[PDB]
């Protein structure tokens, strides 16, 4: 094939791989911001604090969100085995 | 004309000498081992399916791949040569042809022209008369190439899981903790849910 | 659909009627049957020999290339 | 009708070879096999017990998974053979019936319907009609298969050992602390006080049941 | 007594089973497994080299494996001599005392499920259990016993590790791998109390 | 069981071996009823039965062999 | 061959390398900097802020320059097999 | 030849490895993410008929 | 231009030729043709015989050294 | 022969290795050095920021003592394996 389809092949994983991190890094990172925010306002001065929150928001994440980062992976990877006989040449 | 029936079956027992390397230069046996080695080594399961189960599987897949080609010879060439119709050089001319072709099918004009003008070979008209000491590299090159742009496309989607699951350990600061060993449950995982093994048999198949 | 197991079938049913006619016509003539004649019973019982012979080389060679494709390191 | 000695002796001679292929993918092995070399993954220890270890457990286990079979086969057809009642042509006929019966039962559909479409054969009417060569690699796809998903299932509370232990290091501070050193004892510990090796060898054996 | 060509045939034949022999019937897999479970535990996967590890199994098997061998000289080796018995009664009467080791070593519930695995109901006696249902019963419990050590093994370790990290920690540094620091004080308290000895002491105590 | 088959079989091939080495025996001390072709043909089925036997363990010890050096 | 026509192929090769790295490096570095500075100036205490920001500037760094370097490489590549023969002398 | 072979996948190594590690991400194994990639190069440079043809003007 | 399996195919016709030229030669003293020798018979049968076995000790020759190259670990 | 001459052997073997990698490792740690007390002036905290300029730095110093190494090598090289049957027992 041409390196342009690999590029464009590329591109749709790195879509599929990003869709798939964002719901749990976003909400990692909006959690860590909030208890530093606050943490900074208070003078509460200690880093340790601002990881315990973090895995339940994750954790939260996955039981809201689980099956849908389950399923849209899915719906990519059936394709891409599907498509095998068709990118070769 | 026709050889002997000592002669015959010297023939006979010097070609079944030669048969791993025709079913591994001359058929898809090649291409769907390379797959199948690659795509053990992209799980993170060096060894978890043993040599021995996927090279019979390889092996029935390259017979019901090539069960066409073989009755295509049977038809055409060994039947005859069975009930004594046609000698056994015309028998092997006639048997080429079907193999001839489908070796053809699969290989790419850039190796053979490769092959051709390494080889000093005069200008051929068409595929009709390629010789077969020019069509065999060409055709296992050919295969090697497929072989290695299927695992790496195969490669992508563990990719995907290991890089992602590497970021969301990172993002809580996890800094020693090793990916590898929360990524390989999650491969299974996703090679289970897709029914990868039916799909990627189905997959090499449908690009024969 | 050719397959390959009917044909070491139909070989090795071959192989062992062609014994068996021989077999047969030797003890038949053991027997003293008037109709069967010395130099018929060895040509038969050495052409079964070399058909038998055949079985096992191609056998051989059979069991060689497949040990040989099932040592590989895939 | 019969076949002469010579190439009775010569075929089962033959047969002797295929050995290692009919215990891999015609009997249990396969499944127990691949699940060690995942659950020695588990544990944290490539090392574990030696390859030679798990590799005989998985043959004995594999002899008692399969003594219905291999009695069967002794009774309806190995028995005929050595008291003078059957040729080894029906021998070999009818002795594969009830590891034909074995193997489909443990056979995924579609793996099944996958060959059956790929070495384009007619309407089987039923089960019974199935060709071995349309039954071996689909069972053995249906193996892996089930293996695999075996395997992932196991993976799971040494995960979560792995998971709290380090949940637990990060949480006091000790971010340069590698938990993997740390988690393995604990993952010995679940998998001796459970009794992990007896706990997962009946649940293979109910599996294939 | 049957014919001295099939008696060398299965004496070679037998002799080619040693491995199995060794790994299966006697404790060489306990020991093997003791060894590699301390080598992860000192945190060097390859200070001793795997051969070492393995002829010190070896050596630890045949002094463990001694009075075994001595009831086997007694019952087997010195009558097939005079020939009181011999052939069957005796290859059978001397692997008696695998039977008896391997029956003190093999915990009820691993016999009882290899039995159920068997549809041996009438397996009412303690000392007629197959060969069949005794073998792969006896390797899992020694692979559980063989766990249980290094478990033990473990703990020491694993106490210092987290011991060295603590004060890591508590003295305000936040980025130093305890590992380094931790690896020569878990070989001095190794040498120091002289762990080898204790430790293949302790293990001929756990026949 | 298995065992018990090879236990079987190899006490029989024995059994052949022992037969065929007695009939000569008696043969060779001049005992009549006991004829050469006969002791001849024994000795030549004992040979046969004795090979059977190596080829079949040689087989099953390859078969072993190949099992034993699997990658787990 | 000679120290020369070896360090010279090394030095190329390594040029190669660089121009190929340097603008994923570049963007990491840059927006790594940006965070801390932020976070210093409102000083916040929080070790894991620059990661995800790192991610999406590294991904979409590799968005828009995956065609130039690639082809670069594969070029580099074509003309090292084609000299190849020639390298021995 | 085997040693000016060697010379692209090493760069494709090193690149990864440094951008994986710059990037944060210092505890994963850079040969594994590494792997897939060599292979693309070499299909898509076309790696088995220029090494043919490399290795025949050898001569 | 030179093929070894050209060469080989050439070897083993000329084996063919002289096997079938004797066969015929026999076949035709047997039917009591006129002009043919016993001894010349004879001679030509030994000479295919030759032919035969020099073409089998190339043949087993090729064999072992195909295996032999064929069998080094790459 | 004597094990003098064998330890002497191990010795001037080694420190040929720590000329070999000195250059390289000095720059490293030097950068590294420099970066964090830049760090700690500025009062930034980023583990990733140290890892960028340490790599342009180790390969720099490839760019202008690579061929000092190379020819060092050779020398050690050619002058063991000269000396080879000169020392055999």
């Amino acid at each position: 094939m041409t390196p342009e389809s690999v590029m464009m092949m590329g591109t749709e994983a790195m879509k599929v791989a990003l869709a798939l991190a964002a719901p749990l890094l976003l909400v990692a990172l909006i959690t860590g911001l909030i208890i530093s925010i606050l943490q900074a306002a208070t003078q509460i001065n200690e880093m340790t604090l601002s990881f315990i929150p973090k895995i339940v928001a994750v954790f939260i994440a996955i039981i809201v969100a689980g099956p849908w980062m389950l399923n849209l992976l899915l719906d990519y990877v059936r394709t891409l085995f599907s498509n095998l006989p068709y990118i070769i040449g | 004309q026709s050889w002997s029936l000592s002669v015959q079956t010297l023939v006979f027992i010097t070609s079944l000498t030669f048969l791993p390397a025709i079913l591994l230069m001359m058929t898809s046996f090649t291409r769907i081992i390379i797959v199948f080695g690659l795509l053990r080594n992209a799980l993170g399961t060096p060894s978890a399916p043993p040599n021995q189960v996927l090279l019979g599987l390889a092996l029935f897949l390259t017979f019901f791949i090539m069960s066409p080609v073989i009755d295509k010879i049977y038809v055409d060439a060994y039947q005859p040569f069975s009930e004594q119709k046609i000698s056994m050089q015309e028998a092997l001319d006639k048997g080429a042809q079907p193999l001839r072709a489908f070796m053809l099918r699969q290989t790419r004009e850039a190796d053979l022209a490769l092959f051709a003008r390494l080889a000093n070979s005069g200008p051929l008209q068409g595929p009709e008369a390629v010789p077969m000491r020019i069509l065999l590299p060409a055709y296992v090159t050919s295969e090697l190439k497929t072989a290695f742009q299927i695992g790496f496309t195969i490669f992508i989607p563990f990719l995907i899981i290991d890089l992602v699951i590497a970021s969301v350990l990172m993002a809580l600061g996890m800094m020693m903790v090793p990916p590898a060993t929360i990524a390989l449950p999650f491969k299974l995982m996703l090679f289970v849910l897709v029914d990868g093994w039916q799909l990627l048999m189905g997959s090499l198949a449908q690009s024969f | 659909t050719v397959s390959f197991a009917g044909q070491l079938h139909a070989a090795l049913d071959r192989i062992s009627d062609r014994q068996a006619a021989a077999r047969v016509q030797a003890e038949k003539f053991t027997l003293g049957e008037p109709g069967i004649a010395l130099n018929d019973v060895m040509a038969d019982m050495q052409k079964a020999s070399v058909s038998m012979q055949m079985g096992i080389q191609v056998r051989n060679k059979l069991v060689a290339a497949y040990q040989e494709v099932m040592s590989m390191q895939v």
